[PDB]
């Protein structure tokens, strides 16, 4: 239920051959609900303790969406973080999993970020109207949704007529829960420099080359 | 059958925490009326008919007791360390206050009946009627009333906190929820009565009547403690 | 060609799956048709042009089309006669004639979803 | 195993509410036996022995109560409130009537003793012979069986009222419709019984002599009530 009692957990997983928690540490999007978990002082918190666990080789340095991926699906590590599209790989493996609240960390809950998957036409495309046509005619339908959902899926829909559906998956009620406890994302046009920096300073403190005070100074900028 | 119909019921299948629960369910109503002496003559065979009165209202609360135990477990299916441990609790505080409530029941028969003019036996038989003695009343039942209702609140809770290995949908989760919050406003009621008792801001009998008159007046005090909680 | 009117909430497929065994056992072609208010069709069409061969409909319809003159008089044997409910007979009867087979007693019943309603109305 | 060929049980699978009331009926038919006291010379040894007769009656009148429990319970599998209220109605009508019957089974086993000529021993133990007891003899057994009776109607008539939630065909329905006129035509007897001894028309023991000869013609009478009904 919390972060800081992984490093135990994982002491005990790795006598009998297994890992604890393996996750995308590559991209920031995974790596942010920790460092936003208290806030700053709240940043230096969360990415410190991330930074140990690297130090203390409970996590790899380059550990990316792939090998956390087929770790977990394998049945190497008993823990990952991942959304709605992950679930149907796991299905297809014989693992009993079960998705729930993130781990708090400093009593605090861990702030995952919320996104919403929006579909856009491109404004260089001849084909405007035979797109809109395809986005709401056949894709945002309930019989649209559906179809990409049985293949990956989607989390929580925007179809106002898919509540009922949502509400009776227990891993979509593990998904609201962080979406509560998390914020959505401003679509401000500094999205990008943001991320990038974020990016850069978890991967450089990761590693080891850059200090987690110098890797906050370096970002706000 | 079932109370919702969004829920899933993972305990349909009995379980041995169940069919022990169910064995000491039924001791406790059994030997309350069975702990009884056998009838020898005509005259204790009228005697002991009038305990059917008293009778009834101690197995009309067991069983009540017994049916939220059963919704509990059909709901969840549990049978960990933690729901064995508050499970035995329960059946302890029912176990503890079987003979307790035998008392009352006769007791407040008696009372009940002198009001409304059905009988006129004397009340010496139960000791003397004195302030200490009638506080000790309302803190000894209340004190078990309470207990009971907090234990299902943290029964509901530990299901609550195992959410995610049970898969509990958002139906689910939100019923569970809202069975803390029955549970923990039923107990308030004998909390309150149990705190004025104790602390006795009168110093006689006055003190009694309050403690008393909380549990006519449940359904409207429990609405007035719900409707706190969602005014803010 | 043999030729049935019946209602499209009718089981015609069924209807057709019997008829087909009899093509089987005879050589007569047995389609099967339903179309859109056919109990106000038949007594236009069946008077002046051909229409079906055997027309299904609820009984209460069916003493308008023999008054009318519409219907031929059914003459069972009486082998096939006690095969089916003497009061069903009845129902079909108008003038002391036979003027259709009958099938099966139709009634409403109020139909509902247990889950969303266990004990209903 | 089962009663009716073209009945679909759907109680075969055991449930809570039936392990709850197995424990109950176990309880009752082993207390009324140990709740006797523990011989401790042989002159106690050949008393309890005495006992019985008196206990054969009751065990074959509890079994028979369990039967049809097991048959309703099997043939409707139901679970709901109002059946878990009406199950418990009937299981503290046992409760609070066996050792009453342990008495009553006594006294007539003493009776029909007498009678036959096995034995010779007083019924001065019982305590005074008089019309008023003896009408309250009947009036008690009396109305605790038209009660068992009358539970068992109202728990049909129940999965009657839930006849298409059950799914009951043609020939459960009318099986249905069987067992609560079996079961209130049971009940008519004591009913009837009961109904004489409480205006008492002669003033004597009379009253108690018609009494109970309504249970020696239970079968003629039975088929009365059930004659006038179909006469019309
Ligand atoms: C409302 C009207 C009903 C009022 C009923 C009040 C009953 O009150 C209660 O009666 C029973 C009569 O058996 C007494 O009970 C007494 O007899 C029973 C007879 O088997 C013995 O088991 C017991 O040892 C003895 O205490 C209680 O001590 C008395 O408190
Ligand atoms: C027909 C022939 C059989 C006649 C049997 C009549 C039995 O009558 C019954 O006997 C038993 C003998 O134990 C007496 O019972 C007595 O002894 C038993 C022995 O364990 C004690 O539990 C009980 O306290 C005491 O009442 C009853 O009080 C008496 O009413
Ligand atoms: O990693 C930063 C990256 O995160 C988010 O992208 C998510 C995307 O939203 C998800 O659908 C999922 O596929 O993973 C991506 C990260 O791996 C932001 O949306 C994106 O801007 C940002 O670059
Ligand atoms: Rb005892």
């Amino acid at each position: 239920k919390t972060w800081e009692e992984i490093p135990a957990l994982d002491k005990e997983l790795k006598a009998k051959g297994k890992s604890a928690l393996m996750f995308n540490l590559q991209e920031p999007y995974f790596t942010w609900p920790l460092i936003a978990a208290d806030g700053n002082a709240g940043a230096k918190a969360g990415l410190t303790f991330l930074v140990d666990l690297i130090k203390n080789k409970h996590m790899n340095a380059d550990t990316d969406y792939s090998i956390a991926e087929a770790a977990f699906n394998k049945g190497e590590t008993a823990m990952t973080i991942n959304g709605p599209w992950a679930w149907s790989n796991i299905d297809t493996s014989k693992v009993n999993y079960g998705v729930t609240v993130l781990p708090t960390f400093k009593g605090q809950p861990s702030k995952p970020f919320v996104g919403v998957l929006s579909a856009g036409i491109n404004a260089a495309s001849p084909n405007k109207e035979l797109a809109k046509e395809f986005l709401e005619n056949y894709l945002l339908t309930d019989e649209g949704l559906e179809a990409v959902n049985k293949d990956k899926p989607l989390g929580a829909v925007a179809l106002k007529s898919y509540e009922e559906e949502l509400a009776k998956d227990p891993r979509i009620a593990a998904t609201m829960e962080n979406a509560q406890k998390g914020e959505i994302m401003p679509n401000i046009p500094q999205m990008s420099a943001f991320w990038y920096a974020v990016r850069t300073a978890v991967i450089n403190a990761a590693s080891g080359r850059q200090t987690v005070d110098e890797a906050l100074k370096d970002a706000q900028t | 059958v079932g109370l919702n119909p969004n829920f899933s019921f993972r305990g349909k299948q009995q379980t041995r925490i169940e069919t022990f629960s169910d064995a000491v369910f039924a001791l406790a109503i059994t030997l309350l009326v069975l702990s009884s002496t056998i009838p020898e003559t005509f005259e204790d065979l009228w005697a002991s008919m009038r305990d059917v009165i008293p009778f009834a209202i101690c197995v009309a609360l067991i069983i009540v007791i017994w049916y939220q135990h059963y919704i509990f477990f059909l709901k969840y299916g549990l049978q960990d360390k933690v729901t064995i441990l508050l499970n035995t609790i329960l059946l302890f505080v029912l176990l503890v206050y079987v003979y307790p409530l035998k008392f009352l029941a006769r007791f407040l028969s008696e009372i009940y009946g002198g009001i409304f003019g059905i009988i006129e036996t004397d009340l010496s038989r139960f000791g003397e009627y004195s302030h200490q003695n009638l506080k000790l009343l309302m803190v000894n039942y209340g004190l078990g009333a309470f207990a009971i209702f907090l234990v299902f609140s943290l029964m509901y809770w530990r299901a609550y906190k195992m959410k995610s290995l049970l898969d509990l949908n958002s139906y689910e989760i939100f019923d569970t929820k809202s069975s803390i919050i029955a549970n923990l406003l039923m107990c308030s009621v004998p909390l309150l009565s149990l705190i004025i008792t104790l602390i006795d801001p009168w110093g006689n009998f006055r003190t009694t009547i309050l403690s008393g008159f909380l549990y006519f007046l449940y359904v409207p005090i429990m609405i007035v403690f719900g409707r706190i909680t969602s005014k803010k | 060609k043999l030729v049935i009117w019946i209602n499209g909430d009718k089981g015609y497929n069924g209807l057709a799956e019997v008829g087909k065994k009899f093509e089987k056992d005879t050589g007569i072609k047995v389609t099967v048709e339903h179309p859109d208010k056919l109990e106000e069709k038949f007594p236009q069409v069946a008077a002046t042009g051909d229409g079906p061969d055997i027309i299904f409909w609820a009984h209460d319809r069916f003493g308008g089309y023999a008054q009318s003159g519409l219907l031929a008089e059914i003459t069972p044997d009486k082998a096939f006669q006690d095969k089916l409910y003497p009061f069903t007979w009845d129902a079909v009867r108008y003038n002391g004639k036979l003027i259709a087979y009958p099938i099966a007693v139709e009634a409403l019943s109020l139909i509902y979803n247990k889950d969303l309603l266990p004990n209903p109305p």
